[PDB]
């Protein structure tokens, strides 16, 4: 039914509303709760997943609809984060050391990135506009950037010596690199354990929320210094026991689901707008 | 029809000119008309009413002539004429209410009541008097196929309409583009919006357009144009197109850039105005085409630059609007307006006597439903009923 | 000029009173006028048109008199008179369009076309009939130097103007003070603002003032005054004075304190009104002086007190405004208004026949440019052309 | 106008009845008409032409009467009358070409040329003869507001239109659904297609619909309906909607299932026909609504079953079409058709004398542009010019 074309939509400003339809969303869709692997250590139970899923039945979700996964830390969750089910929300502890790496994970999963491959040996590289970033993840990434000129000579670097290159990353599981836009560069990714990837952001992701368990509330999801917005789906709650953290999520499903939406890529109507 | 106006004209003048103490030469030609009414009307008999709750009355005329021999009129001459005028003015009320209530679909311009069909004989044509009112002059010019014209003050030419159009949308409803409008009475308020404020548009300019077709051709209009839509200026929540969800609209307002208003007639540009506000004219048109565009300001103070970022969260949405208003125009078909009460006299008769819905007019005489589908079968009925309502307004307010 | 109105008055009455079947005594004095038109006009010959695309036509009058011997008029008598009226009513259209299109700068009150100069002889003065219209009565009273007056409904006395004034400013544009206004048609909306909300003013009161001078003296006006400017109530971004940068204006609105409206005439206070809203009168004035002030509220709930701090970041700016509107007034010179269409008939003739720009009127008959510099040379031309447009509206709508 | 037909009627009869050797009693009443033409026309003088390359000619009438004293007409009587007829028949050609070439926008039904305005006096009304033609009879019935009617053979009621509509599409263009049509002259050929042949439709049935609104109301039409569109039956390549790419259409043709043709008038169903082909009637309508559907055949031989698989590569596309054709109908406004040449006489005069584009008619008298926007201002001009073209066709073919 006319998948590729864009067509305008008209509609009157005097039309009666539909029904409530928040219930029917709970009957059909799925839910994924994520937690660090030390949360289940304090719980001291092998049936607490059974215990929680009895409590989700009260708020309308059926039995086989809520899925639970684990991770060790945000350093090892971020080597490959992939979100599978319809709605989900992630839970992370506050670390005063991991300032930037909490903002990297909240950049990677809360937005949507269109990505192209790269070849360090063969070509020379540059960023076109403000939406172009170099997302690189793996076991151990170390990136050195040698900027060139209009004659392809080095500026501050020797284009043969790899020691005179200029380092932006050291042994990280994930890197998002912003360099100056419009200058050809020469690259030194250790590609045996890393994988650099020319990416490009579209509009953000609508089905994931982030619960920052404890600490202050700072997350630079954007790239500029001049702004740093705190959107609807990033939030913060304090803790002493991981039981109380889980009871608050189960009690207030109807508000957390309200703040997020379905992934607009996942629909039928995006059939040639990058996701069938 | 022509003799129904001629009965009401010389009953209006008979209550005005035949007063006590006046000189006889002031009324020497009215009495020759009023006596010649009576001679034609005697011996006949009529019957009005019968539809709805309108009661059936029988009329019978047996009166005597007026005296033509005084120098100054006295109180005997006035009081013997008032009890003749008061019987005729009760007869004309019940013929005019009998005709405003009936309608036909084949030929609506013909008389429909039983009494007005009987008055259209050549026996009754000698009652004919001058035809100087606006609606009876346009009744006669249009009956010979000559060009007519009605002058209106703020004519109800637009049906009620309040809607929108989204040229760019997604289910999150946070990056939108399109127009909103209100068309009601004789006023158009259109407003175009863009949430990104043309950050990725070519040359940072977003083009808008809104085209309003009319139902009848207007002539020599006086139009006021002002560069703000004051109705689409405040934060509001709006439902979706199919009534599923709701979406939020928080405007800030720039000025409209590069405004062009065009006045079309069969696709031909009659008039055009480019960045010219205030009062304008429009000599002949039947389609109004508004065009205006949003331009991102190239220089911004630090208080402005925080409002429009490059990234996705747009909390302050840009808005550009116009406002058009027709003050007075000349049409050729009958309409409703803000000065005269001919539409209010027709509906008040039908509502009072509980009249069933007929084949032509909308239920309840809804003007929004009547100007939407304004067929030539409804135009002939609407002129026939507004003209009878104009005759009744001379005698009975 | 007086005989051009007298031709149109008895052609309007000839189509209204000479109908089929009417009594002869109803039209016994019109036929003596209509026969005496024809006797004066026979043997003469005229010529109209020639400027722009207005074509050249030649006129020649050789007609016969009407019969004065019937008792009731029949269809022979009507149809032999309609083919005489239809030649005269075509002649008057082409004389009125020949005069609305021409103009002079030395003495604009004199006739300019070739046909209207020829009708101003004493041979043609016997066609003169009654002068009962509004514009032909004020043409004669003003020609003898007696006091005249035109009655208007919402007169276009204000030229279009939308601007501002900053009494306190800096290049950051974050602590401002001044007024904003819109003057358009017959409506004034002024609004004064202060970003600090009088935190450092003496006695926490900031005084505003806005003075509007008129072009002509109005008499016995009916004025509606309401204590809010609804146009300057929403957040907007405004350019600077020289178009360099833009600045942001986010209002919250208090009530206007200590309102005084004054109505001046040669610097003398004729009327004054102090904190009195609704409908007011103004008997004689030519300058409106609005005065109102902002007062910081001394007691504030905790929801209000967060809006107005002591320090520099002011995110909610205080705003005080008024709204004035003239409903109806009596002037002495001609103007435009919202009820009658005399301005629309003049511009529609000039636009249709592609008339070049002359020495007096603005290009395109722009009313904003014409009321701005409303010289006495333009006043004599504008009255001469609105009066001819009023004569043409009796015959041809 | 009525006397221009009356000049041409008795010049046509004068060349036919005044022959050599005929008896005098055969022409005894024509000569009394022809002598009474001459008496009215003597002493007058006329002037035609002036617009475009149409030359200016002056006309002057000073002729003598015909003899009324023979028993059988001889060659002296014929040859002295032929040199009078040949001057009048040259005069009527140049008045008819002067009127077909001019137009107005205010009141187009009035005469526009200088000669036809002069013939509309009561001096020239005694030339009036019988009015028996079709266009002069409908000129008089419509001038009194009575019901008229023109009878046409294949009327050009549809403007030219050839387009399509895709109800299901993708950029590969290999699984499509929608309709195609040609509306031209008096013929509609619509064809609906579906590439999947309803393999996933509910109950294997795909519904199509095509609605054609008319410009004027037709009456008592004779319509031929045949169940195949022969124009959309062969393989072709078609461009996209915006002219970007091209797409391929390879049809095989099933029969149309469940055909319903409806004939609407103000949204009311006047006539309906369900699976009835051949000749049908339509008494009163202004909107044709075709409805037909595709049904997948439930039983298929092995030669058919290979054509329609379940998977994606569809090399043979299903197609269902209809064909409608109006043979003859009765309208009330003038149109063009396939029998008479009144449109061809109007355009041939304007093309020959290099006439500039006026305010009403399209450039070049384009009939597709004229029936698309067929305003009431164009209807009054088009009837006035087709009627003059009908008068000229009696004398000069
Ligand atoms: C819902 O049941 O009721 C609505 C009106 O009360 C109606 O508009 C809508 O169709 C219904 N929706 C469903 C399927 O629940
Ligand atoms: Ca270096
Ligand atoms: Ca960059
Ligand atoms: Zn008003
Ligand atoms: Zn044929």
């Amino acid at each position: 039914q006319n998948y590729g074309i864009n067509l305008p939509i008209t509609g009157s400003m005097d039309t009666a509303y539909a029904n409530s339809t928040q219930e029917e969303t709970f009957l059909t869709s799925t839910l994924c709760l994520y937690y660090p692997t030390e949360a289940a250590t304090e719980i001291n139970d092998n049936s607490w997943k059974d215990t929680l899923s009895q409590l989700f039945l009260t708020k309308g979700w059926p039995t086989g609809s809520v899925y639970f996964k684990e991770y060790t830390n945000i350093a090892s969750f971020s080597v490959d984060p992939q979100l599978y089910c319809d709605y989900n929300v992630v839970l992370m502890k506050y670390d005063a050391t991991l300032q930037l790496d909490m903002s990297e994970l909240a950049d990677l999963i809360l937005n949507e990135w269109l990505c192209n491959p790269m070849d360090i040996t063969l070509y020379y590289y540059q960023q076109t506009d403000e939406a172009n970033k170099w997302i690189s993840m793996g076991s151990s990434c170390t990136i050195k950037v040698c900027p060139l000129n209009t004659q392809t000579l080095g500026i501050g670097c020797l284009t043969t010596d790899a020691t005179t290159f200029e380092e932006v990353a050291t042994a990280e599981k994930l890197v998002i690199t912003d360099v100056v836009d419009g200058v050809n560069h020469k690259l030194d990714v250790t590609t045996a354990t890393c994988t650099i990837r020319n990416c490009k952001k579209l509009g953000p992701r609508e089905n994931v929320a982030v619960i920052q368990v404890g600490g202050s509330d700072i997350l630079d999801i954007t790239a500029d210094p001049t702004t740093a917005p705190q959107t609807e789906r990033m939030m913060r709650i304090n803790w002493k026991k991981w039981w109380q953290v889980f009871y608050t999520v189960v009690d207030y499903v109807d508000q957390i689901i309200q703040v997020m939406s379905k992934r607009s890529r996942s629909l039928n109507s995006a059939a040639f707008y990058y996701r069938v | 029809m022509d003799v129904l106006y001629s009965l009401s004209k010389t009953l209006k003048d008979a209550r005005d000119k035949i007063v006590e103490g006046t000189l006889y030469s002031n009324v020497s030609d009215l009495i020759q008309q009023f006596n010649q009414m009576i001679i034609t009307m005697n011996g006949n008999e009529f019957q009005t009413g019968g539809i709805g709750n309108l009661p059936i009355r029988n009329w019978n005329f047996n009166f005597g002539l007026l005296g033509t021999t005084l120098l100054n009129l006295d109180a005997n001459y006035v009081e013997t004429a008032r009890n003749t005028i008061d019987y005729f003015v009760d007869f004309v009320d019940n013929v005019c209410m009998d005709e405003m209530v009936r309608e036909s679909q084949r030929n609506g311009i013909a008389p429909q009541s039983d009494s007005l069909r009987k008055l259209s004989a050549i026996k009754f044509k000698r009652i004919n008097f001058d035809n100087s009112s606006e609606y009876i002059e346009n009744w006669n010019l249009q009956n010979r196929r000559q060009r007519t014209g009605f002058t209106f003050h703020k004519p109800n030419i637009f049906p009620y309409s309040a809607s929108f159009t989204l040229n760019r949308s997604q289910p999150a409803h946070d990056n939108l583009m399109g127009t909103m409008w209100l068309n009601a009475g004789s006023e158009i308020q259109v407003a175009g919006f863009d949430y990104s404020c043309a950050i990725n548009a070519p040359a940072n300019i977003q083009q808008f357009e809104h085209i309003v077709p009319l139902r009848r051709v207007l002539t020599t209009a006086t139009i006021t144009l002002l560069p703000d839509a004051e109705r689409f200026s405040f934060p509001r929540v709006i439902n979706s197109a199919d009534g599923a969800t709701t979406w939020f609209f928080n405007p800030v307002i720039l000025r409209p850039n590069n405004v062009e208003v065009e006045f079309l007639l069969n696709g031909q540009i009659i008039n055009t105005y480019q960045a010219r506000f205030g009062t304008i004219v429009a000599r002949n048109f039947d389609t109004i085409r508004l065009s205006f565009q949003l331009m991102r300001p190239p220089n911004m103070t630090p208080a402005v630059a925080v409002l429009f970022p490059n990234a996705q969260p747009f909390e302050h949405h840009a808005t550009v609007g116009l406002t058009l208003r027709i003050e007075s125009a000349v049409c050729e078909s009958v309409l409703a307006d803000a000065s005269e009460t001919l539409l209010a006299n027709v509906t008040s008769v039908r509502q009072e006597y509980a009249i069933p819905v007929g084949p032509v007019f909308p239920p309840g005489m809804n003007w929004t439903d009547l100007i939407t589908n304004y067929s030539p079968s409804r135009e002939d009925n609407l002129q026939r009923v507004f003209t009878v309502a104009s005759i009744r307004s001379m005698l009975i307010k």
